[PDB]
């Protein structure tokens, strides 16, 4: 296995910024995906071990 | 001064299933409970 990482898209894009944020949703999905993708390998290496 | 950005972690929530219980657990990860107790 590797270590499991969680980012979270916003707080990493968007360091405590209101204004980033609403920026940040007129990509949409974008955000979630990645947290998805990374949740997929963190669950995974549970799974190998 | 030294700054420390503020206690934040992803939040689980574990749940029976919904028709088996209304009643959930709420993990926050990688937060001391000193901190919220502290702290929609
Ligand atoms: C929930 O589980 C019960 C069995 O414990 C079943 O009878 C019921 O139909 C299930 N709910 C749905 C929406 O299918």
């Amino acid at each position: 296995s590797m270590t499991k990482t969680s980012v979270d898209c916003t707080m990493y894009i968007c360091g405590d910024s209101t204004e980033c944020s609403n920026l940040l949703l007129q990509y949409g999905s974008f955000c979630t995906q990645l947290n998805r993708a990374l949740t997929g390998i963190a669950v995974e290496q549970d799974k190998n071990t | 001064l030294d700054i420390t950005p503020c206690s934040f972690g992803g939040v689980s929530v574990i749940t029976p299933g919904t028709n088996t219980s209304n009643q959930v657990a709420v993990l926050y990860q990688g937060v001391n409970c000193t901190e919220v107790p502290v702290a929609t």
